[PDB]
């Protein structure tokens, strides 16, 4: 009844409509096991929670690149700040396994215990890292404006609009590597010339997309 | 049956016109928890009582003193009471005066006595709003002026964006904004000023300078989202 | 967790800060006391380091303040941090040898007062002289108390005593790192933000020196 | 009850009232090198003196090396002081190591009798009179008695702390030991050395500025 994937074929048996941004797209039957598919629902989450924030953080930089400003591209902002701030690069990179494995390894004990860390185990916090659900944790950290509660259907509604937008976040840091890859520029100037010529300037006249140029 | 933001709308679940100034705007969504309504609520109006000092601090400097402009006017006063005096003391006297507020927020009756005059005290009120002190000589109904401060609140808070984001493109203050524009409605707009085809972007530049001096260690000064500008 | 007085006026209390303790307002953020084994060491600790703070307090501020009105010592105007190294009739070895045992001796009647209150009040030759029964540990009274005070109205002075001793544990933690940073007596850091009060903040002779 | 991971499964051989029973048990055991009984009280006598051994000699590479620091000492980095006070000596490494160990083989072989029979040394005519105070107490690893001069034992309460106390000052200072010889490999210098280091450069002068976390 529901819209799917492809339109004619039933969703498979593992996969009824309660998940956010289901369309019934297993065609390899990967979420055939009613617990691996609660570890890829929290993985798609988290692949789109970072791809949102980075498909984000390329554009807004090369927003501000190619106006005038002093901004480098995402491929050589890696560089550059490492270069500007005598930023030691091997403990810069450490810290960023302290800090975020910290926050993943309550992650991964979220997912074999969702009950667990909310014993006061952490400095007093109890209730704040208790999780609502599979990949959506809640409280009053990582919910801030209380969006999750309240009215949930507006709710139910907000997990769909951050899965579609989670989607093609995906789907564009899928293809900032592969503009990158193919033309050698910056996202905004494949985009502005594809502006200045539709015809010719598109993936079909590189000789780096088609072999059969 | 009362006024809306949109007349032919219907306010969401949440807002039932209890509150003052509830128009039934809130197409986000956040005024669903009612724990968080509450924090929402005290800061809708401590941002405008801010904003409305601030413009109308903006506006009284403007009529009296033509010679400096309020965006610089952080770095000129040249007070002889040091530089880092005033942020010391500001501090101090804020980290007081916050704080007894936020204890008003999360316990109402907690803070009502004045700790070294304890002969006097503030009247059992609503959160938000003390009076007692800071209310004498109230004009007519009271929720009829808890009305007139969102309405002058609001409007004086998109008024200090109005200000800076003037202040960003053309520089200069807003009478001198309000000059430009009514000497030459015509050409002085920001649908003027910028534009944005499919294949050009023209943007302003800024009148703001990058970096500015300021006795010893320089201090970086950027135009809020330049870039992402029209 | 009543109406007594606290260090932030409707915050939640841990609910062991009664009041039966002196001077007490809830402070304890991190639940450091709970164990009344503990409590009953950290009160005692409190006082301790309080008292010898008020006699480190006075013992820098007034042979300081009536050395820079200028009076004639043999010791005068020398800075509490450079009092050591200055001479006396003995080196400061054989000083630091009579305290030892001179402390050995008094601490050890105090803390034999602490695992059992009521049973050090006799002296070892003078078997007549003792203090009077019924005190608590903190407060042995009796000839330590010469001028006939704590006579009535004991948990006023003792919370007079425990907030005159707070405001010199942290003075003297002032005194430490005050002079550490700017190097001067700190009577004469008082001085300087006198001199200007807003050109010599905390922050600006930080900053200065960073 | 607090463990180390607080989502974990605390494995059940740390959990049976016989381990529970014991300072420092966060539930910490990811080989299940505890599992069997004897196994668990023979490794608790292990970590016991690791740990109080690592604790009086941490105490002696840190205690006179700060001192040494701030002055008032002349004693040398603890990787370069066997070397020195051999000179400042009389006998060869090797005659000193030998009566070493009769005099710490004499200690160890009474304690290694005892963890096999508790009260082992208790029994009347082992010693001079002395062997009545060598009863231990009533759990081993905690001799008391002549070990005990200033009577902390003797509380029943507070004593559970004393316990957790020692282990956690204990196991810090085996990963100190730990630490000393890896930070002696890696750059050569001092203890306290590298904490100079690490302190006028944090984010620059660490292990991640060495050949040893290479990639
Ligand atoms: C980043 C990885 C990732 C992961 C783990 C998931 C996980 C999931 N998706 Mg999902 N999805 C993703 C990315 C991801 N998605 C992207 C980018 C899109 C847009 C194309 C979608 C679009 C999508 C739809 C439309 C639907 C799902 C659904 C599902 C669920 C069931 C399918 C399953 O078992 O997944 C198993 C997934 C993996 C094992 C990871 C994929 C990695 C493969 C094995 C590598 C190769 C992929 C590809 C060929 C390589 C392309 C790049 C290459 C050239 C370098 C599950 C929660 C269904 C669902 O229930 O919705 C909630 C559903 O209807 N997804
Ligand atoms: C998924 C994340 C991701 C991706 C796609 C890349 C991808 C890239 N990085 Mg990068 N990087 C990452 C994470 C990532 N890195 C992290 C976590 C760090 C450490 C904080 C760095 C630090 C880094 C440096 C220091 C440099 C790169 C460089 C590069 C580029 C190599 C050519 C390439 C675009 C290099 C570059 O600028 O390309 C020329 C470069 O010099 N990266
Ligand atoms: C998020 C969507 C998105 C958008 C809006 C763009 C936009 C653009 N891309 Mg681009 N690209 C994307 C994704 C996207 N890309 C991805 C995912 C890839 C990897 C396959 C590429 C690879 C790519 C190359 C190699 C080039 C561009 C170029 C361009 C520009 C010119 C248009 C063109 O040539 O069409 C390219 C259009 C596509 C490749 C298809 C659009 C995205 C489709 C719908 C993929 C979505 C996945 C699909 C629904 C499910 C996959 C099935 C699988 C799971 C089994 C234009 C600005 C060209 C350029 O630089 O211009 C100068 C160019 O050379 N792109
Ligand atoms: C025009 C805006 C406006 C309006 C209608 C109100 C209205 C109200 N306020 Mg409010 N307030 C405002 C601005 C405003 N306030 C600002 C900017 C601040 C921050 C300083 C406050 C701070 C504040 C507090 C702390 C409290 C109130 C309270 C109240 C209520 C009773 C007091 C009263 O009669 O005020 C009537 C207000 C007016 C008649 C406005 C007169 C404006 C004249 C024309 C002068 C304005 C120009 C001048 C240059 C401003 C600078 C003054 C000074 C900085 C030099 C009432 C709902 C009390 C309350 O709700 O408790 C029950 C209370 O405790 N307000
Ligand atoms: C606590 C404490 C400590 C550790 C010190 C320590 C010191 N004081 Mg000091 N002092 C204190 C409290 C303390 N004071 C208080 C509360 C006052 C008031 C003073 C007033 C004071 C003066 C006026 C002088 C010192 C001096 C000294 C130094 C030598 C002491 C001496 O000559 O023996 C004193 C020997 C005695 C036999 C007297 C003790 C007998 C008492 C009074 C009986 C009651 C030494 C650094 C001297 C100094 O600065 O030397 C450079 C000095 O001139 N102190
Ligand atoms: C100003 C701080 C202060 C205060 C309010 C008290 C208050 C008290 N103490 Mg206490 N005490 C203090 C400091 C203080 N003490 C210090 C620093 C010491 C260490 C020497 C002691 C040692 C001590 C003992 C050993 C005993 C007390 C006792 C008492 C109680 C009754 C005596 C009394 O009324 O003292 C009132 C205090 C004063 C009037 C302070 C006078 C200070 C003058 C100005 C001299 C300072 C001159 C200085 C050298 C130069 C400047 C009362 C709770 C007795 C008690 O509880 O018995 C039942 C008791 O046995 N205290
Ligand atoms: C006992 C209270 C006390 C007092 C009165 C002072 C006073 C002073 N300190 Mg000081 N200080 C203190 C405690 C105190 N300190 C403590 C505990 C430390 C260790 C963290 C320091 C560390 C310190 C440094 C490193 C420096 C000063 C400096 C100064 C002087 C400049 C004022 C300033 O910047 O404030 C400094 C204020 C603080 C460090 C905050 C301390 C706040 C206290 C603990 C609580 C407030 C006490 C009370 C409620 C208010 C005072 C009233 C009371 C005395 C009646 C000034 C004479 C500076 C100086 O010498 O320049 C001339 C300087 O460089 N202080
Ligand atoms: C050699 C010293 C030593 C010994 C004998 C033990 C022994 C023990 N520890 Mg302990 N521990 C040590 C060092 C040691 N630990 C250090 C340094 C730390 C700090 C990281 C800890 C932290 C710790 C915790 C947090 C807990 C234990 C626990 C235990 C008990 C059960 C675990 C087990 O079977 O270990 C037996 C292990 C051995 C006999 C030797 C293993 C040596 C390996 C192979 C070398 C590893 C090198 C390393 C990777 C670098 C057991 C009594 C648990 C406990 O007491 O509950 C009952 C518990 O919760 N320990
Ligand atoms: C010194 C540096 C080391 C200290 C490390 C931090 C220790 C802090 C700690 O012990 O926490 C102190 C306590 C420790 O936690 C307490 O521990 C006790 C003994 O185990 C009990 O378990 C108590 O239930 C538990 O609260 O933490 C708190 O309770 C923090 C509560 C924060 C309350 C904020 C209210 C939020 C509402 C405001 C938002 C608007
Ligand atoms: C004894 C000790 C050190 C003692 C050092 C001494 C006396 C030093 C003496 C000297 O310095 C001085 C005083 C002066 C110098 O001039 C001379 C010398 C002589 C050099 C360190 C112990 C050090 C002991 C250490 C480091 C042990 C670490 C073990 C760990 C972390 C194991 C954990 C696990 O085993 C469990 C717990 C459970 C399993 O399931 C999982 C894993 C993870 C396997």
């Amino acid at each position: 009844v529901r819209p799917v994937w492809f339109p004619g074929n039933p969703p498979p048996a593992h996969l009824d409509g309660s998940l956010a941004g289901d369309y019934g797209f297993d065609p390899l039957f990967l979420g055939q096991e009613p617990q691996t598919l609660k570890w890829y629902v929290q993985a798609e989450l988290v692949h789109g929670r970072f791809a949102m924030l980075g498909a984000a953080g390329i554009i807004l930089t090369s927003i501000g690149a190619k106006v005038g400003l002093g901004f480098p591209e995402w491929y050589d902002a890696g560089k550059v700040v490492v270069e500007k701030n005598n930023i030691d690069f091997p403990t810069l990179m450490v810290i960023q396994f302290y800090l975020m494995g910290w926050a993943e390894t309550k992650r991964w004990y979220d997912f074999k215990n969702p009950g667990s860390q909310a014993d006061g185990s952490f400095l007093g916090f109890t209730e704040e890292f208790k999780g609502l659900e599979n990949g959506y944790p809640g409280g009053r950290f990582f919910d801030p404006m209380g969006l999750s509660r309240g009215d949930a259907a507006k709710y139910q509604e907000y997990k769909q609009k951050e899965v579609k937008n989670g989607r093609l976040a995906m789907i564009a840091c899928l293809g900032f590597a592969a503009q990158y890859a193919a033309t050698g520029k910056g996202p905004l100037d494949n985009l502005a010339d594809h502006l200045a010529d539709p015809n010719h300037v598109n993936f079909a006249t590189n000789g780096v997309s088609i072999p059969i140029a | 049956s009362r006024p809306l933001w949109l007349p032919g709308s219907t306010p969401p679940a949440h807002l039932k016109g209890d509150l003052p100034g509830d128009f039934g705007f809130d197409p986000l969504g956040l005024g669903a928890n009612a724990e968080s309504l509450k924090w929402f609520k005290e800061s809708e109006l401590v941002h405008s009582r801010w904003a409305m000092a601030a413009v109308a601090g903006i506006l009284v400097q403007e009529i009296v003193r033509p010679d400096v402009f309020w965006y610089n006017a952080g770095k000129e006063v040249e007070s002889p009471l040091g530089p880092l005096g005033l942020l010391a003391v500001e501090f101090f006297l804020m980290h007081w005066v916050e704080v007894r507020r936020w204890q008003d927020l999360r316990k109402p009756g907690s803070v009502d006595q004045d700790p070294i005059f304890s002969q006097y005290k503030l009247p059992p009120h609503e959160v938000g709003y003390p009076g007692g002190v800071f209310a004498p000589f109230i004009p007519g109904d009271l929720a009829e002026l808890k009305v007139k401060e969102i309405k002058n609140g609001r409007l004086a808070m998109l008024a200090f964006v109005g200000f800076v984001m003037a202040a960003q493109v053309t520089g200069k203050g807003p009478i001198a904004a309000l000059q430009e524009h009514l000497a030459d409605p015509w050409g002085t707009t920001i649908f003027s000023k910028a534009a944005v085809v499919p294949g050009q972007a023209v943007a302003p530049p800024c009148k703001i300078p990058a970096s500015v001096s300021y006795k010893g260690i320089e201090i970086p000064t950027p135009c809020f989202l330049q870039g992402l500008w029209p | 967790d009543a109406a007594l007085p606290s260090w932030m006026p409707g915050a939640d209390l841990p609910g062991y800060l009664n009041g039966t303790l002196p001077g007490d307002f809830g402070f304890d953020p991190l639940y450091l006391g709970q164990d009344p084994v503990k409590l009953k060491w950290y009160a005692q600790a409190e006082l301790m380091n309080a008292r010898f703070a008020m006699l480190a307090v006075a013992g820098i501020l007034v042979p300081e303040l009536l050395s820079n009105i200028g009076f004639s010592w043999p010791g005068a105007g020398v800075a509490w941090y450079d009092a050591g190294k200055f001479e006396y009739f003995a080196p400061a070895s054989s000083l630091f040898g009579v305290q030892m045992l001179l402390f050995a001796w008094v601490e050890i009647r105090r803390y034999q007062d602490f695992v059992k209150p009521g049973s050090a009040n006799q002296d070892p030759i003078f078997t007549n002289n003792k203090l009077p029964d019924g005190n608590e540990p903190g407060y042995p009274g009796g000839i330590f108390d010469p001028f006939g005070w704590s006579k009535g109205d004991i948990k006023s002075l003792k919370l007079k005593e425990i907030k005159n001793g707070r405001l010199a544990m942290l003075a003297f933690a002032g005194f430490i790192g005050q002079a550490y940073t700017t190097g001067t007596t700190p009577l004469k850091n008082l001085s300087t933000h006198l001199a200007d009060p807003w050109s010599t903040t905390v922050w600006q002779n930080d900053l200065a020196r960073l | 009850r607090q463990s180390w991971l607080p989502g974990s499964q605390i494995p059940a051989h740390l959990d049976t009232p016989a381990a529970q029973a014991l300072a420092g048990n966060f539930g910490f055991d990811p080989l299940g090198l505890g599992k069997d009984p004897v196994a668990l009280r023979w490794y608790q006598q292990a970590e016991l003196i690791h740990c109080r051994t690592a604790m009086a000699g941490v105490a002696g590479i840190l205690i006179p090396g700060l001192l040494t620091k701030a002055g008032a000492l002349n004693v040398p980095e603890w990787y370069d002081a066997g070397k020195v006070a051999i000179e400042n000596s009389f006998a060869p490494w090797g005659s000193l190591l030998a009566v070493q160990l009769f005099l710490c083989g004499f200690v160890e072989a009474k304690r290694w009798q005892d963890i096999r029979k508790p009260g082992s040394q208790g029994e009347p005519g082992s010693f001079l009179g002395f062997e009545a105070s060598l009863k231990g107490t009533s759990e081993l690893g905690y001799p008391g008695g002549p070990f005990d001069p200033l009577g902390l034992s003797k509380e029943a309460d507070k004593w559970a702390d004393w316990k957790l106390k020692e282990v956690k000052n204990g196991r810090l200072a085996m990963l100190a030991f730990l630490g000393f010889v890896a930070q002696k490999y890696a750059t050569g210098a001092g203890p306290v050395d590298n904490l100079a280091a690490h302190l006028k450069d944090p984010w620059h002068v660490n292990y991640a500025t060495n050949g040893v976390s290479l990639p």
